């Protein structure tokens, strides 16, 4: 997982 | 002062990587090997924290002492870009992550502040047998690095960073992988997260996602909507009896991509078999009794912060995913379907292994940031995201 993302 | 960006990261002086042996970030690799030699000589003292701190092993077989863990992350790891959302790791998924087969308690590295013994820091390492194109070597995977807001910006991630190294060295192994959000010296692969919304209203209200434009909130749940059942003949939970045959599909499946783990049978037991609210995995059995396909994904909530009303995101993450006779892009339209089903609130995915093929198709929408893949004591050329076929916790 490690990296947060959100749709860009 | 972190990059995010791979031209960013060229303008940035590398102080603790420069000293490690990995590739420069300007560097091209046109070979395959380990960066230095294994070292016959390992430095038996543990290396020293800044004054009123101490090393201390987690023994997350103690429920307490888990807790603390648990909230050292949930209050201090990873969050988005814009501070808006931080994962939330449940204790019994740490458990899961952390105590795989062969792992060793001294690879839980805590910090604690001597006088109050508050946990302030941490790292972790489990072993991993890893091939790399045409090699295969035992390595630790390194994850959950975290150190406390409070302590943060003190050159104290370098001092875990080389303990968790030198505890590691001790038990022979002189390679690791490991991912993260930010741009090191040097990445092996960068992949991308994409998110499908399966609750588009509650992620709308959290701004986790916005309205496209010229797009209204009645047809943007519209274009959601899922099935309420799976589409495949034969899909239902992993059993004990499937262990092998999910052995078997996963080790032949994955010999097409470049990066990927050598799993024994008891390691394929510990990462697939169903745990509620950690692991899902659902096999295809047809209607021969034949197993020829399975989807995974494991759990991971975020905290939702500073709002008055939502505190938490349930997120399903895409893990291995191996088709023979389904097609994939079916397999994951009954992931989704199945994530739906269980309450989750959003399914994420990467760009490895063969996802671009369904990402778009099945209604997926880029995220922002990337998932650097490393290697630490290996040289070799970079891949690109399809032939990344690793999924860490
Ligand atoms: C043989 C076996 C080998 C085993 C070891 C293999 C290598 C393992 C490597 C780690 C595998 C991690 C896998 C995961 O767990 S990825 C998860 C990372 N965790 C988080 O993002 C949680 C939230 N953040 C924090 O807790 C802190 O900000 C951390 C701890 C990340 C940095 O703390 P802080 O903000 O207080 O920084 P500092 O002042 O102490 O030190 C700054 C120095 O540290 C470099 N830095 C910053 N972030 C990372 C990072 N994520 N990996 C490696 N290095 C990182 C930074 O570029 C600089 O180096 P340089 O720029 O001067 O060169």
């Amino acid at each position: 997982a490690k990296s947060f993302s959100k749709p860009r | 002062g972190p990059a995010k960006t791979m031209e960013e990261a060229s303008k940035r002086s590398y102080q603790f990587w420069d000293t490690q042996p990995v590739p420069k970030l300007g560097e091209v690799v046109n070979t395959h090997g380990p960066v230095e030699p294994d070292k016959d000589n390992i430095r038996q003292e543990p290396y020293t924290l800044p004054q009123g701190f101490t090393w201390d092993a987690l023994d997350l077989g103690d429920r307490g002492v888990l807790k603390e863990l648990y909230t050292l992350l949930n209050e201090n790891y990873v969050e988005d870009d814009d501070n808006m959302f931080r994962f939330d790791y449940s204790p019994e998924f740490l458990l899961w992550a952390l105590r795989p087969p062969g792992w060793l308690p001294q690879w839980h590295c805590g910090v604690r502040v001597v006088s109050s013994r508050k946990l302030v820091g941490f790292i972790s390492a489990i072993p991993a047998n890893i091939h790399i194109y045409d090699t295969e070597k035992k390595m630790v995977e390194i994850n959950f690095l975290c150190v406390h807001k409070k302590l943060r910006s003190k050159r104290v991630a370098p001092v875990l960073i080389r303990e968790i190294t030198r505890r590691v060295h001790l038990e022979g192994i002189f390679q690791a992988v490991y991912t993260a959000g930010v741009v090191l010296p040097k990445p092996v692969g960068t992949c991308r997260y994409w998110h499908r919304s399966l609750n588009p209203r509650k992620l709308i209200e959290v701004k986790f996602s916005h309205l496209s434009r010229n797009m209204t909130m009645q047809r943007t749940m519209k274009l959601y909507r899922l099935p309420e059942t799976p589409k495949t003949a034969g899909l239902r939970p992993m059993e004990t009896k499937d262990i092998p045959v999910v052995h078997q599909l996963l080790t032949r499946y994955l010999k097409q991509f470049h990066l990927t783990p050598v799993m024994s049978q008891e390691e394929v037991e510990h990462w697939f078999y169903p745990q509620e609210n950690i692991i899902d995995t659902f096999v295809v059995e047809n209607a021969n009794g034949e197993v020829t396909d399975f989807l995974s994904f494991y759990t991971l909530p975020s905290t939702i912060m500073n709002h008055p009303t939502h505190k938490s995101l349930k997120a399903a993450y895409s893990f291995y995913n191996v088709h023979t006779q389904t097609p994939l892009l079916d397999l994951m339209s009954d992931a989704l379907v199945l994530a739906k089903m269980k309450g989750f609130d959003v399914f994420n995915a990467l760009d490895l292994m063969e996802n671009k093929t369904f990402l778009e198709k099945l209604k997926f929408g880029i995220g922002d940031g990337n998932l650097q893949y490393y290697l630490y004591n290996w040289k070799c050329p970079s891949m690109g995201a399809e032939k990344v076929g690793l999924v860490l916790q």
